[PDB]
RNA sequence: UGGAGGUGAUUUAAAUGCCAAA
RNA sequence: GGGACCGCCAGUGGCGAAGGCGCCCGGCUGGAACGGGUCCGACGGUGAGGGCCGAAGGCCAGGGGAGCGAACCGGAUUAGAUACCCGGGUAGUCCUGGCUGUAAAGGAUGCGGGCUAGGUGUCGGGCGAGCUUCGAGCUCGCCCGGUGCCGUAGGGAAGCCGUUAAGCCCGCCGCCUGGGGAGUACGGCCGCAAGGCUGAAACUUAAAGGAAUUGGCGGGGGAGCACUACAAGGGGUGGAGCGUGCGGU
């Protein structure tokens, strides 16, 4: 109901129809799967030690190249 | 309603053959105990008698029989698993495939499907060879054995090792296997 | 009919099999008249 | 002692069907298609609609006493497409977390010997 | 380095060329 | 219960005059390669007229009909959509006995013989040497016959071909003579029919055709770039009255 806080440890690379989202790679800080590194789609700037608030933590995007 | 339903089940519990332990295999639902007769359950050997090699072999149970809550059942037929057989296929060798209608000693039709692999690519005849080597071997076991005996036989290898050794004469071989056995019929 | 591989390059004309059933069409009205 | 059941999912380019049965097979404990749990039809084959029937098909086979399930995984096959849809894997990693064991997993697409023809004519479909 | 084959696929719709150059 | 079809192994691999031929066991039968101090003794090549074989489709009688699917019946797309896409569906596709004799039936290359550098794969037979789990096994070299690639002299407009010739030479048959009219008209033969084989003229026209070069273009591929491009944003114009320029009247 409040989400789940996640730490960004890697930029993988931007991608979109229009170079608007970018991929990062997330550790979870807090849950059921706390600990494990999961791939992640981002809209707006990040750089590395930003916290985001996942909603759900089941979902995986596919990679890129 | 559903869920009263649900309600009037009960669960039986399914027996392995006599001559293979006869031990508990698993639990099956059902209302009224004519309604388990002819269910058809699968296992593998590893579970039967433990060993991580003989995992791939998938032996069919067939419930003949109910008697309170218990069930007991009788071998249809063996296979080896699909992913493990599409593994031995490969280009540059040779697969060689035979197909047998038998009949046990004490009057059981049996289907057989044995396969050879062959180290490399060989000639036609060589495969005609091989193919009546396999015939002679399967015919001569099954008219020496018993139908319990033929089919532990046939699941613990003793037949493929036979016939690797006998046909190594022709072309070495990589691997030999008894690929598949469904029963036919059964003696009045 | 004979062979006329040089028909059926396209530049510059229609397609040689439609030429061909077209043709066959006119030849038998040709024909059903005749026997009258 | 251990109920175990089996786990048949049914993948395609168009819908995804879990369906979850005792070990014989012959008895139904639950089932759930990728159509009654989304609204839009383009959404029937995604990942999330299978993740959702997956973990509806799981509730209802625990509350039932099955403790495991043995997969078995499948696309059309026949002389239809071969390759399973998106909706296997995610099917598959959901039964998982909703708190089933997870026993031998293999897939059971049915493969012709050079069987019938199919649909589409010598050309295929022409878009 | 350079070539020859085979199996798969290949996300809506989108026709035309006038005046002129004379 | 039923009808069609034989996956992976499978290989510029094999066999056949070509069309074509792929589950396993048994019977009958055609051709070729290799080995040969065996037999006959020029018995050979090509071949006008003539004969036989010949994918798919079609037709005439009798069966069968799973899947697919001309015609046709519906749902969509669209300006229209007699189509492409979707749901159905008759003939046909399959078996037995005949007829038809057509394909980009293409190696777009008729067949027999002698000769003219090499290099390197693979299939069948034979010979020699070395290994060996003694296997109808493995590796290397040479000879003959098939089947691919790179390439010398030579050839060619070039693309390219090059002992599997499109090279130099000895034979025989078939065919062609600028583009259209036209594979049409008339006549004849064959066929149940659909159709097959043979085949002009009047007139019209300055090119039609081939291989390669430089650009431009593609609802082809790859790399790069731009606030007179987008994405994330801030402010507006298009509605009213007026200032000014333009078309028209
Ligand atoms: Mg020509
Ligand atoms: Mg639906
Ligand atoms: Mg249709
Ligand atoms: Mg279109
Ligand atoms: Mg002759
Ligand atoms: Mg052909
Ligand atoms: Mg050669
Ligand atoms: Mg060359
Ligand atoms: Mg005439
Ligand atoms: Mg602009
Ligand atoms: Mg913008
Ligand atoms: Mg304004």
């Amino acid at each position: 109901d409040e989400g789940y806080p996640a730490e960004v440890i890697e930029i993988i690379g931007r991608t979109g129809t229009t170079g608007d989202v970018t991929q990062v790679k997330v550790r979870i800080l807090e849950g059921r799967d706390k600990g494990r590194v999961i791939r992640r789609n981002v809209r707006g700037p990040v750089r590395v030690g930003d916290i985001l608030i996942l909603r759900e933590t089941e979902r995986e995007a596919r990679e890129i190249k | 309603a559903a869920k009263d339903k649900w309600k009037l089940k009960q669960w039986y519990v399914i027996y392995a053959p006599d001559f293979f332990g006869g031990v508990e295999v698993g639990l099956t639902p059902a209302d009224d105990p004519e309604k388990v007769l002819n269910r058809v359950v699968e296992v593998t050997l590893k579970d039967i008698t433990g060993d991580f090699l003989k995992g791939h072999v998938k032996l069919y149970f067939q419930v003949y029989d109910v008697k309170g809550q218990n069930a007991y059942t009788k071998f249809k037929g063996m296979k080896l698993a699909r992913s493990y057989i599409r593994s031995l296929v490969r280009r540059r060798t040779t697969r060689i495939d035979g197909i047998f209608n038998i009949t046990t000693k004490d009057g059981y039709k049996l289907r057989v499907m044995a396969m050879v692999i062959a180290a490399r690519r060989i000639q036609t005849s060589q495969e005609r060879a091989i193919r009546k080597i396999m015939q002679e071997i399967i015919y001569k076991k099954a008219e020496e054995l018993n139908f319990k005996d033929f089919v532990l036989e046939a699941v613990n290898g003793k037949i493929a090792a036979e016939i690797a050794k006998e046909a190594k004469k022709i072309y070495p071989l990589k691997k030999a296997e008894i690929r598949k056995i469904k029963v036919l019929g059964e003696p009045e | 009919m004979k062979r006329r591989p040089r028909k059926w390059k396209k530049k510059g004309r229609m397609r040689w099999k439609w030429i061909k059933k077209r043709i066959r069409r006119l030849k038998r009205q040709r024909k059903k008249e005749r026997g009258l | 002692k251990e109920k175990w059941g089996i786990a048949h999912i049914y993948s395609s380019y168009n819908n995804t069907i879990i369906h979850i049965t005792d070990i014989t097979g012959a008895e139904t404990i639950s089932r759930w298609s990728g159509g009654m749990v989304v609204k839009a039809d383009r959404d029937e084959p995604s990942p999330y609609a299978a993740m959702l029937a997956a973990r509806r098909a799981a509730e209802e086979a625990l509350e039932k006493g099955i403790v495991g399930v043995h997969i078995r995984v499948r696309a059309p096959g026949g002389s239809k497409s071969k390759t399973p849809g998106p909706g296997a894997q995610a099917a598959i990693r959901a039964l998982a977390r909703a708190g089933l064991k997870i026993g031998r997993v293999e897939d059971v697409t049915p493969i012709p010997h050079d069987g019938t023809r199919p649909k589409g004519g010598r050309r295929g479909r022409r878009v």
